[PDB]
């Protein structure tokens, strides 16, 4: 009770006649809103995975994404969504970090051999044609369409490499037509007996296992180069009250106060004003402007 | 030829909403009564990029169309390219080789290599044009401001347009003009092809302590230079 | 920990937790471990449909790098206030004056 408040703030069992100040009366905020601008610029993962057309293994695309807003949980939506085994982030709080700028790696994997394509691991196509560095910082994308992309014709026409001599470094390609050598021998120029060139193409076809089938893997990966980040993620949800002593957050600017309706004609390039003495006065919605 | 600028080269520096409050601001400003260099476009020399250029031109044909910045005009580091046109404007860093001369509007004086960025937005254009460029925190800020109209002595603070997120080193800058029916090779002469008679200005930004006075509607009214 | 616990094809048998619900209180412990999802749809997903089993086996060998090879790391925790203590060094006594 304000009597033995009293008795407290003074240290005394007994107090005399007159006011006195004891304590400071502050109300507790009761709500908390967060709010930010629309998804306007979407990100346009749309052309990468729900596309028709797709690479080969060696000729495989890089496409970048520079501005956007990011959105990874709307493309759980697939059916034949299987493998996500991400490499250092996990997949909750990626929603939340905002990086750079994004590159994807388009391209088909025979599903037997998509576990080579793993940091840490040896194989066919992992040390000669394709290799993920071990501090990457993304997942792989692995699906079966065998039902859409396929006839029973021959569908030869996405091809692959199996060997060559050399090991290929990441972050580079190669179209070269080069000539097997395998000891005491000259190039003819001609394939033949010890000649085996390496144009190859696989063997797809509708019926073709449950395991052994075409697994069109997007690697997506994440860079940063201790920039001004430029891709964010998707952000957290927006809710507005008002004449209420509620936590405001529009765009940073954490603090307790209510919210009232202004008269004043702002200028539209302003975003939040100050008051006298750096205190804030009033913040523009960031939606509805 | 020089020109002293009497009391331009004033803008938002905060972005901030200020009610009939003087707000002593440390920052880089065009000092008052300071000298710009004057030109004529009736060929035009690199000019050094140290820290900040504030632009000017009185117009009445709309002859110059951009800018070019970048600290080499090779194509081995990153430069800029902003050309406007009636529409649109795009804002290109990539790194095209550039010629010894501007292009003339031959739509083309660029190069392929690696491109990375691309940029479209409002279109940025007797008419009096201002301009104001600025990198030190790693963002790409354009402060302008049109009045319709050597250099007048109205005071007026020049609102800022946009604001990119690249943060390439420039230290050189050029200007960029246009003209009817002009042809242009790799190798150029100093004739060139006749347009319509303007100027433009150039001048330089020096860290200075600036109080502004701020109106009832958040406008800049006034501007007090401390080392003047 | 390198010639003590790492083990060619095995070492399984220490596990490590890759999320939880919550962020634990310190000094606290769990043993019980059901399948926790998004919540909107039920456990035993660990095919991949958003869902993580959170005991995972790291199994690794030798032959990688210093960033993950297995430390054997012991916390000490102190309380150094004043109470009835009985447990310091081997610091003899002097007779009282
Ligand atoms: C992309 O695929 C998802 C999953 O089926 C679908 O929900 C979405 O509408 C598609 N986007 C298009 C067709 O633009
Ligand atoms: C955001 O979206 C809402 C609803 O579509 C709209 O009323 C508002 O004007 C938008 N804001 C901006 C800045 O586009
Ligand atoms: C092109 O630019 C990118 C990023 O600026 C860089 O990573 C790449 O090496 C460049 N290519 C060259 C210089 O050939
Ligand atoms: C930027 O350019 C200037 C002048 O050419 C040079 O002194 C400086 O080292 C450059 N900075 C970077 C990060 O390249
Ligand atoms: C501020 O704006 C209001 C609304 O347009 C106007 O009535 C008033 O005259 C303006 N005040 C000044 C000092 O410009
Ligand atoms: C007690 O158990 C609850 C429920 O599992 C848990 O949230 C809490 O952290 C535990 N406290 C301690 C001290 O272990």
């Amino acid at each position: 009770d304000p009597l033995s408040e009293t008795k407290c703030t003074l240290k005394s069992f007994t107090v005399e006649k007159g006011i006195y100040q004891t304590s400071n009366f502050r109300v507790q905020p009761t709500e908390s809103i967060v709010r930010f601008p629309n998804i306007t610029n979407l990100c346009p993962f749309d052309e990468v995975f729900n596309a028709t057309r797709f690479a080969s293994v060696y000729a495989w695309n890089r496409k970048r994404i520079s501005n956007c807003v990011a959105d990874y949980s709307v493309l759980y939506n697939l059916a034949p969504f299987f493998t996500f085994k991400c490499y250092g982030v996990s997949p909750t709080k990626l929603n939340d970090l905002c990086f750079t700028n994004v590159y994807a790696d388009s391209f088909v994997i025979r599903g037997d051999e998509v576990r080579q394509i793993a940091p840490g691991q040896t194989g066919n196509i992992a040390d000669y044609n394709y290799k993920l560095p071990d501090d990457f910082t993304g997942c792989v994308i692995a699906w079966n369409s065998n039902k859409l992309d396929s006839k029973v014709s021959g569908n030869y026409n996405y091809l692959y490499r199996l060997f060559r001599k050399s090991n290929l470094k990441p972050f580079e390609r190669d179209i070269s037509t080069e000539i097997y050598q395998a000891g005491n021998k000259p190039c003819n120029g001609v394939a033949g007996f010890n000649c085996y060139f390496p144009l190859r193409s696989y063997s797809f076809r509708p019926t073709y296992g449950v395991g052994h089938q075409p697994y069109r893997v997007v690697v997506l990966s994440f860079e940063l180069l201790h920039a001004p980040a430029t891709v964010c993620g998707p952000k957290k949800s927006t809710n507005l009250v008002k004449n209420k002593c509620v936590n405001f957050n529009f765009n940073g600017l954490k603090g307790t106060g209510v919210l009232t309706e202004s008269n004043k004609k702002f200028l539209p390039f302003q975003q939040f004003g100050r008051d006298i003495a750096d205190t804030t006065d009033a913040v523009r919605d960031p939606q509805t402007l | 030829a020089y020109t002293n600028s009497f009391t331009r080269g004033v803008y938002y520096p905060d972005k901030v909403f200020r009610s009939s409050v003087l707000h002593s601001t440390q920052d880089l400003f065009l000092p008052f009564f300071s000298n710009v260099t004057w030109f004529h476009v009736i060929d035009n020399p690199v000019l050094p990029f140290n820290d900040g250029v504030y632009f000017a031109s009185i117009e009445k044909s709309n002859i110059i169309r951009g800018w070019i910045f970048g600290t080499t005009l090779d194509s081995k580091t990153q430069s800029l390219l902003i050309v406007n046109n009636a529409t649109n404007v795009v804002i290109k860093v990539c790194e095209f080789q550039f010629c010894n001369d501007p292009f003339l509007d031959f739509r083309v004086y660029s190069s392929a290599n690696n491109c990375t960025f691309e940029y479209v937005s409002q279109p940025f254009l007797k008419n009096l044009r201002e301009f104001v460029f600025k990198n030190i925190d790693g963002y790409f800020k354009i402060y302008s401001k049109h009045t319709p109209i050597d250099l007048p002595q109205g005071f007026s603070a020049l609102e800022p347009l946009v604001d990119l997120p690249i943060g390439i080193n420039i230290t050189r800058f050029q200007t960029l003009l246009a003209l009817h029916r002009s042809y242009l090779t790799p190798g150029d002469s100093s004739s060139g092809w006749t347009a319509g008679a303007a100027a433009y200005y150039v001048g330089y930004l020096q860290p200075r302590t600036f109080l502004l006075k701020y109106n009832e509607n958040g406008t800049i009214t006034d501007a007090v230079d401390c080392a003047l």
